[PDB]
Order: C-alpha cells, then structure tokens, then sequence
RNA sequence: GCGCGGAUAGCUCAGUCGGUAGAGCAGGGGAUUGAAAAUCCCCGUGUCCUUGGUUCGAUUCCGAGUCCGCGCACCA
RNA sequence: GCUUUUGGUCGGUGGAGUGAUUUGUUUGGUUGAUUCCGUCAACGGACGAGAUCCAAGCUGCCCAGUAGAAUUCAGAAUUGCCCAUAGGAUAGGCAUUCGUCGAAUUCUUCUCUGCGGGAUUCCUUGUAAUGCACAAGGUGAAAUUUUGGGCAACAGCAGGUCUGUGAUGCUCCUCAAUGUUCUGGGCGACACGCGCACUACAAUGUCAGUGAGAACAAGAAAAACGAGUCGAACCUACUUGAUCAAAAGAGUGGGGAAACCCCGGAAUCACAUAGACUCACUUGGGACCGAGGAUUGCAAUUAUUGGUCGCGCAACGAGGAAUGUCUCGUAGGCGCAGCUCAUCAAACUGUGCCGAUUACGUCCC
C-alpha cells in the first residue's frame, strides 16, 4: 500500500509541450504511472551511486518520502518542478 | 573527506549497545554514519546484538542485512 | 484537481505527434454547478478513451484541429 | 563655507521612520530545442560609505565628519 | 556496391498531337505493394510485387545396440531420539537414492527427420457503405507479409576491382630485367588529427569460495616417407608429473565425428557464504616495465604467445560542441564456437544464456 501510493503521487498531473508556443497539455494516466516508476527507480540510483547506503535503502526512502508526498524524494522535487512550469506555460 | 573510524573505541561502543537496540530499522550503513565508524565494523557490531538478542535480525541476505529493534 | 474522463480521441495533434486532442467529460458530483461539462482538451501520453486524468485549470478549452 | 539630494553585492536600486535586508541584473546547472536568439526553473551573493549617543536590537533614530551632485555664498 | 527497402519499369494494336511525346500506367477508396475494387479511349499481354525457397515456433506417419525412457526381480546406500555458534521464509496398498561400469521385457513421452498437416481475415460485433477492405475480440501452438531472412525488374553511376584468376585490349620492363628466387630490412616506424572496438571509472561492486547449468560447432595426408591393404600428422578424455607452484612435459585410451570428447560442469546469474573489504583514486582500474621460466617456429631482436612474482604514485570519479543504433525473446549484458591460424582475436560469421524502458505515433527535422 505504500507502494501503491507512491506510484499515486510520483508524476506530475500536468506538463507542457510545443503544441502551437509551448502551451500546457495534460498526462495521460498512462503515462503518469510510467513516469511514477521511471522518477523513483531513477533518483534512488543516483542517490546510492557514491553513497554508503545501500540500494535497498535508497530505493525504500523514495518510496516512502513520495507516499507521504514528501518533498525529500527526488520524485516530487521534479513533479513540483514539471508543475509549476506548467502552470506559468499555460 | 568522510573518515570514519576502523575500530571502536571505548566511549563509541557504548554507544553501539544503548542507543541502536533502541532505533528501528538498523542497517549497517544506518550505524556507519550515525557512530562514524566503517560499515565493516558496523555490520560486525550487530551481528554481536543478535547474538545477545538485544536486536533482531528481520531480513538477511549475504549482502544485505536488515535488523529491527525487539519490541518484548 | 478535478478528474475527468476522456470520451472522445480526436485525434493525433501537434507537430511530432506526441500530444493528443481528446474530448473530456468533466465528472463533477450531480449537483454541482459544472457538472456533465465537456471539455476540449490535449493529452501528453498514451490515452485510450474511458481513461480518466486529473486536471488543474479546467475553465480553458484547447483550439481544436 | 548655505541648504537640498546621492552613498545598499561587479553593475543597478526601493526601503519598517529606533524588531535583521529585498527585488533588478550579471556570474555555475538542468529545461526549450535539431540548432538559434529571446523565455523559463535552479545554486552566487552586500559587517549595508566612517563614527559615536550605542533605543529591547543602528542599512532604519540621532551628533559630527570624508565623498558626490545641483541652486545659492563671498571685506585678513 | 550504389542509385533503391523503394513500388516501380516495358512492348503490341487502337486513340491524341506537325512533333518530341502522350493514353494505357487514373483522379476515388484500399494495401507494405500500379496490392486490389471501381471508373475509364482504351483493349490485350510481359517483367517486378505476391507466389516459389530456407530457417524457427505446434503437429501426423515413419524411427532408433549413433536417441531415450519407464517398469519387475536381485546388489548397495540412508533410516530418526536428534532442532547450528544467533538459525527465519518456503510443497508433501507401498519411505527414498543409484559405476551398482546388474540382469532381464515392455515401450515411444522427450530426441533425430524425408515427405505431409495447420493460418485462411477463418469466425464475431463497430469503421466503411456495392465493392476492396479495416479495427476490436474469438479461435489457436501461431492472427495478419505468422516471425526472420534469401531472391529481386527496368534504366543508370564515366562507383570499386587490370592486387582473385591460364579474365582481357593497349602500352611499359624484358638478362647487373618491373620476370624469379634467396639474404637482411620494411609494411608496426611517432610532436599530431580522426573512424571503429576493448577496458574501466566501483558497493545494483571488487575479491575469495560454493551451487545450478547452453546452443551453433569443428576434428588426421598426398603417384610423398614407412610397414594393393594398413600406420603416423588432427581434436581429444583419462592417468601421470606429485613424499609438493603455475605453465608444462609425458604415458595410455578413444574418435572420420548423433557413435569419442559428452550427462558438452560457458559466462552472466545464484547463495540464510551467518566470507573479507566500506566510499577511498581504495582490495575500483590495470595502462607502463623489471626479473625468472616454458612452449610455437628453420628463425622471437623492433617483448609471437601463455604462466609466476613485482610495478601500479598511469590516466580515469560517468564525460563540451556534437553523434550512432534500436519497437520483443528485442535493446543491452553475457560468454562459446567457427573463420583467419605452426604460433597469435579487443575482428568478423554464427550460436545460445539473462532479459527490460518506451512508443504502437507523426511529418517537426
Ligand atoms: N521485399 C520487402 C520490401 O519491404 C519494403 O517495405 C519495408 C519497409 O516499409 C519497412 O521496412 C523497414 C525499413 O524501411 C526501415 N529502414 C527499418 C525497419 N526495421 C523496416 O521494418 C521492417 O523490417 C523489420 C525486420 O527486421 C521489422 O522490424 C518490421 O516488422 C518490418 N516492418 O517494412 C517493410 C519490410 O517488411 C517495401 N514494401 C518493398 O521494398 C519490399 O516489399
Ligand atoms: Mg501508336
Ligand atoms: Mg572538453
């Protein structure tokens, strides 16, 4: 269940695009469970690359920082970022 | 710069048996930043709380091992 | 964030193809003001109609085609 | 030597009237992108010209003084 | 090889035009396809596309002392009271195990394979609106060129090859020959600039153990020298070397290759291995070179190659502008064979193993 609401809150609800200027366009829930998977998977790699953490903790701290919707995983740093770009794209 | 230490000292091993027993969720690499001393002692370090039951081992690999406070 | 459920796939839009321009039905709760409201709008992703999204402003409406 | 203004990061500049600094812009990164300029998001960075009285705490209040502008002065 | 991974080219006879030339060969839907349906001053044909061919997946018959299986008596092994130093998770009439180099006596489940089945948009209900067809699902081993290759017209390039040939015209050299053989060098030389690999920059790891466990494949000789028949050249197991390092060096078997290698013990991987390292240019990396030694060869110097101990204080901490390949058993990783080969693979041609991310779109470049 901490998975599950990790994947829920991983991706960004929306983006933007040069549709035509760059204009704001939606994320599919396809996608947004992609981009769930691809962030935390990505970013746990990065963070145990030169660390002393192992992988089996690097990778369970951004699963559980990204279930409470925490801004410490390195998922919901970039899907705040994507966000906020988005909605000044518009 | 990193240094860790490479063997206890007397004021760190204190350390070791009083205050991991109490934490959840001990790791090696847990105890190699919280005491500042090198993972290979770190894991030494808990394989001997085990033994005096005061941690429990929740998961175990060759690699990787998990161990969790005993809740009694 | 309101969700929406496509009901409609018009069509592979912008200029490489990655944006789609679907029809949304805004599934709002029966009693509400903006409620069984359609919107034009363009998805970045896979979607398939019946598949529902989130949306953040939903009073903009995309120039279809 | 008379009154007015200016001194605040490299450049630029509004200040809460005596409860801690801000935006502007440059300097290093990802984004746009196939490649642009522009646009974006992210990390530098000023003891706030010198002195005191040091009001709970002085870029802010106050007393001199250096510096710089304008408009005025003027008998060893 | 490339124009070109594209669907394209050509006559005949009719029509059109003074003519080069048009028409056929098309505006419409459709398909990967001038692929089809419809229209139609054209009508009939030829090639290319499709078909045929190979390989892979499911399957029939045939089949095995060059493939394998069960059983039944004999022979042997374990046999319970047992809870690891700290000891988790996980099936359960006649208990189980097999150079044991056992006898028997019934079989084709897997294996091999010559021809043959099977797939056709076949069935179903939206798109389209007669048609040709299309999407989703069914059926199935397989679902849309089933997958993957081979083969590919017509024109052409002043592409490459006169270093493949006893393929060739012309022209040069032709007895101190540009012939042909020896001997010795060179092709490999390094201020440098580029293609292509390989190895890494480490902890999702390096090491040292231990387990499970692939497919394609290769393999010896002459009108010679030896005993018209047989030997030795080739690959290999096994012993030895071994009262003491590898690398060797030797015996002894076997194999003409579904019969021996071989129950092919590949490497990734795996492991509750209670193994060392612990974030460092470090037990990452292994460039550079020093000293023994042994094999290939007629010959090792400008180390042929392997192995041993040193060096590791050689950059390299994930890479600027740019850039390449790829849509499923795929990319990537991993090794193994063959080919070059007396000796030498960072190559190429094949094969298996582990096995994803993303898209199933568009004309932006
Ligand atoms: N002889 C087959 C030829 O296929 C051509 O068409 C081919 C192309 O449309 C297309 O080929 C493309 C190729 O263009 C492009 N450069 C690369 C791409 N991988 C190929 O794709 C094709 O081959 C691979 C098989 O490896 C498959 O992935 C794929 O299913 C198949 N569409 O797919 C077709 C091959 O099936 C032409 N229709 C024609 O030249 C000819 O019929
Ligand atoms: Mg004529
Ligand atoms: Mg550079």
């Amino acid at each position: 269940q901490v998975v599950v609401d990790a994947v829920s809150k991983g991706a960004p609800r929306e983006d933007s695009t040069r549709v035509g200027r760059r204009q704001a366009v939606d994320v599919s829930p396809m996608r947004r469970v992609n981009e769930a998977i691809y962030q935390m998977c990505k970013g746990a790699r990065e963070a145990a690359f030169r660390n002393l953490k192992s992988m089996p903790e690097c990778l369970a701290d951004e699963i559980v920082n990204a279930s409470k919707g925490s801004s410490n995983s390195y998922a919901i740093k970039k899907k705040d970022e994507v966000e906020r770009v988005a909605k000044a794209n518009r | 710069a990193l240094q860790n230490a490479v063997m206890f000292d007397k004021e760190t091993y204190d350390k070791l048996r009083s205050e991991v027993p109490k934490y959840k969720l001990i790791t090696p690499s847990i105890i190699s930043d919280r005491l500042k001393i090198a993972v290979s002692i770190a894991a030494a370090g808990l394989k001997q709380l085990c033994r005096e039951k005061l941690i429990r081992l929740v998961s175990c690999s060759s690699k990787t091992r998990v161990y969790t406070r005993i809740v009694q | 964030a309101q969700v929406g459920l496509i009901i409609k796939v018009l069509g592979r839009t912008g200029s490489r193809g990655n944006v789609t321009q679907v029809r949304v039905r805004l599934m709002a709760e029966a009693g509400s003001p903006d409620y069984n409201r359609t919107i034009v709008r363009n998805v970045k992703g896979p979607c398939k109609e019946n598949d529902m999204l989130s949306l953040m402003e939903t009073e903009r409406e995309a120039r279809r085609l």
